[PDB]
């Protein structure tokens, strides 16, 4: 269990940390999240009181390094850092932690929400989508633009996602115009599983990516690429059937997470009703059509 | 964007393009089997594609054996369309390729956006307009030369015959389109005003009748009659 202290809390903010989230006041004792589970990514988030816009954070895996959250005064942030000096770092934590001025990540043993919604996702190709290299860390918000908005400015401040392009000459064969543009398997399968992928599993934890920072930053490039990633999937008629069973445990856990209230921003109507009802794999989502339902029905 | 009454007098600038019309791609007759159930059995059918400024008609022909052992055949037809006007333009010196390609109906945009992925600087549109290009099996000619095709062929029409030799291409696509419409909303009537004169003829290298100026004039006034009659008829005004 590892901790992310924080210097303080000067400026009163809604702190999120994967899932869960809790409110800060101005100059608060608050010296950080502390019980934080080994083996998954997480996420820690910001929105300020005084700026219901701009939310932001910074996804990390503290196996990589010790890492802590201290507020800027000239660009107006919390920022995540890293601490060299392990020394330095144990024995700022076990002050805070004798003086109990730190928050537990509250997870309930039951529950693997946070594992459901990460289970693909590597901080290695995370750090491939946001590119900032000299930090072990990667820093997301509301506002960045992906690669594929840019083409239709910031190159450095962009989410580099997989370009996905139904209308393409990379997802249409010459001479299979028709074929490949009604059965996306060729593009699905050959160009992007065995061709840029590699795997299924990146594949999936792209997706689960996108999705996340879509919930967590209202980032609007990163749901149409979810989006893209699902369309693509279900318009392939020739899909292996360890991928459709995976995809709809993902996607159900998406669903059952995401907040009533975001669902009409969140959620495009073409794509659910096209995926569950008109496509190929429209029989092969039970769990994720039987949560979208009974839990959003009107989108339907 | 897409073709409307406000950006008509597009049509006859010097960009080069072509209206493609697909209605007439697969057609059939609906029958019944002897055991009463019922069945299609396709006929020949054609793209109608259109220079609206020159007059030039690329009629492509399609025979009926490109639908053998074909399944969803509309939906088909629609790509067999977009996978010919390609061709075409492919098969088109550069400076002959047409800067727009105009749908007749939305359906095409898909199939024909997909089939020119290699032309990205060719926009395809479609339009407001309901243009009467499905009558086009109404003129004699382009009728007879689909009906008797034994195989597919490329047949290459002027559908204003010599008209812009007097008459500018707003004009000859004016008189087109009253043409057509006419024809398409009764077609019997239409026809018996074009032909009713027997000392009016249609030369052997032309479409329609060789009127003049002045015969021109009352035809296109006995083809407005027409159609506003047939339209009080349709809705009882």
């Amino acid at each position: 269990m590892n901790t992310v202290p924080f210097t303080s809390a000067p400026i009163e903010v809604t702190i999120g940390i994967d899932q869960y989230s809790f409110n800060v006041k101005e100059n608060q004792p608050f010296h950080g999240i502390k019980d934080i589970p080994i083996g998954h990514v997480h996420v820690i988030h910001f929105q300020h009181a005084d700026n219901s816009s701009m939310r932001y954070g910074y996804w990390f895996d503290c196996r990589m390094g010790n890492f802590y959250i201290q507020y800027d005064p000239k660009d107006g942030l919390y920022k995540m850092m890293e601490e060299r000096d392990g020394a330095k770092f144990e024995n700022i934590v076990h002050n805070f932690k004798e003086r109990q001025m730190m928050v537990s990540y509250p997870k309930i043993d039951e529950d693997d929400t946070w594992y459901n919604l990460t289970e693909f996702v590597q901080m290695d190709k995370i750090r491939k989508i946001v590119r900032k290299d000299e930090n072990q860390f990667s820093y997301v918000d509301s506002s960045m633009t992906t690669v594929q908005e840019n083409e239709l400015s910031d190159p450095a401040h962009s989410l580099n996602y997989t370009v996905i392009n139904f209308k393409s000459r990379e997802a249409i064969r010459p001479g299979h115009e028709m074929e490949d543009f009604l059965d996306k398997s060729y593009y699905l399968n050959t160009v992007m599983l065995q061709g840029i992928f590699k795997n299924s599993s990146n594949y999936f934890g792209e997706l689960q990516f996108a999705f996340l920072n879509a919930m967590f930053f209202g980032n609007y490039g990163s749901s149409l690429q979810w989006h893209a990633m699902i369309e693509l999937i279900c318009s392939s008629a020739t899909v292996p059937k360890h991928m459709l069973d995976k995809l709809d445990e993902i996607l159900y856990y998406q669903i059952k997470t995401l907040p009533e209230q975001y669902s009409d921003i969140l959620l495009n109507e073409r794509v659910w009703n096209i995926c569950l009802y008109s496509s190929f794999q429209k029989n092969s989502l039970h769990n994720t059509e039987k949560i979208m339902e009974n839990k959003y029905p009107e989108l339907l | 964007g897409a073709m409307n009454s406000s950006n008509y007098a597009e049509l006859f600038n010097n960009d080069i393009k072509l209206f493609v019309d697909d209605t007439n791609v697969y057609r059939v007759t609906v029958h019944k089997t002897f055991e009463g159930n019922v069945a299609t059995k396709a006929i020949n059918g054609c793209i109608f594609t259109l220079n609206p400024k020159t007059g030039h008609l690329f009629l492509k022909i399609i025979h009926t054996s490109v639908w053998a052992g074909q399944k969803r055949l509309s939906q088909l037809a629609k790509w067999k369309t977009a996978e010919e006007v390609s061709a075409l333009v492919r098969s088109l010196p550069k400076e002959e390729q047409p800067k727009q390609i105009i749908v007749t109906r939305k359906a095409m945009l898909d199939p024909l956006e997909v089939h020119m992925l290699d032309f990205p600087n060719i926009a395809i549109r479609p339009t407001e307009l309901r243009l009467p290009f499905s009558a086009a099996m109404s003129i004699d000619k382009l009728s007879d030369v689909v009906m008797k095709a034994t195989e597919p062929q490329m047949v290459l029409f002027n559908i204003y015959d010599d008209w812009l030799d007097r008459i500018s291409s707003y004009t000859a696509f004016s008189r087109l389109t009253l043409l057509l419409r006419a024809l398409k909303t009764n077609e019997e009537s239409a026809k018996m005003i074009l032909l009713s004169d027997p000392t009016i003829t249609i030369k052997s290298y032309h479409l329609w009748p060789s009127f003049t100026d002045e015969q021109w004039i009352t035809i296109e006034s006995q083809m407005r009659d027409l159609i506003l009659t047939e339209y009080g008829r349709k809705y009882n005004v």
